């Protein structure tokens, strides 16, 4: 499975 | 393929693993799946498995990964105040 990194509220 | 930028389980961003099911936009923290590393290869997220039995889900909570097969859908989801989006028992239908 693919992952990504997004901003954490 | 489109995916959300927040975890479907807890609502926050961060390191997210993405569902491989066709057209599923859901993404999750590994922690929130009770996993310690990403699944290897093609992976379908928990939204596609019934909460109550081993069967595939066909009816979906729109606010968390709870979902239900044909035999378990009745009474497990209600239309919410948010455009009638269906919610499971874990959300206030008036403020999901
Ligand atoms: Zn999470
Ligand atoms: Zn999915
Ligand atoms: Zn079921
Ligand atoms: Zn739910």
């Amino acid at each position: 499975a693919r992952t990504k990194q997004t901003a954490r509220k | 393929q489109m995916h959300e930028d927040y975890c479907f389980q807890c609502g926050d961003g961060g390191e997210l693993v993405m569902c491989d099911k066709k057209d599923c936009p859901k993404a999750y923290h590994l922690l929130c799946l009770n996993l310690t590393q990403p699944p290897y290869g093609k992976w379908e997220c928990p939204w596609h498995q019934c909460d109550e039995c081993s069967s595939a889900a066909v009816s979906f909570c729109e606010f968390c990964p709870h979902s239900f097969c044909k035999d378990h859908e009745k009474g497990a989801l209600v239309p919410s105040a948010l455009e009638g989006r269906l919610c499971c028992s874990e959300h206030d239908p008036m403020a999901p």
